[PDB]
């Protein structure tokens, strides 16, 4: 199934994944297309944060769902 | 103007469908960076919809 | 006596209870009136969370007191 990741810049990335895929792997795929480190990649879904050690089936993430990419920079 | 501020805030409003719009515009004037604004919300710098 | 329960939506309901009433019983009333499962009913009073197996007098809850009802949405 294909999903759509929306970036804060208004960019829409299309990713081909399966319900059995892990959140960690999804972010790794984004690093393959964009290059952004998964450590700084906070995946949010409908306002809820997706735990790295989870699957798409855990949050009922279906196809064509919008994945929110949140950034984080703690320097103080 | 607040044109760019609104545009940036609305983007975050789509990411977090449970955050006060006026509070988003608030941090947007302080940090002026979506990379830190949305982060601040997740950390707990922004007040959530709590009854009182 | 009467108590006021306020939800995250701002909605406020008045519940008929007595000091001898248990929190578990009170939340059960909300479960039937609003349809909210007790498993997702988090009753907070004065910043402190109330336990199910406790009475209203256990926390010295007086009449016309406002209780905060927070939901627990996990897996959705």
């Amino acid at each position: 199934m294909q999903i759509f990741v929306k970036t804060l810049t208004g960019k829409t990335i299309t990713l081909e994944v399966e319900p059995s895929d892990t959140i960690e792997n999804v972010k790794a795929k984004i690093q393959d297309k964009e290059g952004i480190p998964p450590d700084q990649q906070r995946l949010i879904f409908a306002g809820k944060q997706l735990e790295d050690g989870r699957t798409l089936s855990d949050y009922n993430i279906q196809k064509e769902s919008t994945l929110h990419l949140v950034l984080r920079l703690r320097g103080g | 103007s607040n044109s760019q501020l609104n545009a940036m805030a609305h983007q975050i409003q789509e990411m977090f469908p449970q955050v006060p719009y006026h509070l988003v515009l608030q941090d947007l004037q302080l940090t002026r960076s979506v990379e830190i604004t949305t982060d601040n919300i997740l950390e707990g710098r922004i007040q959530v919809p709590f009854p009182t």
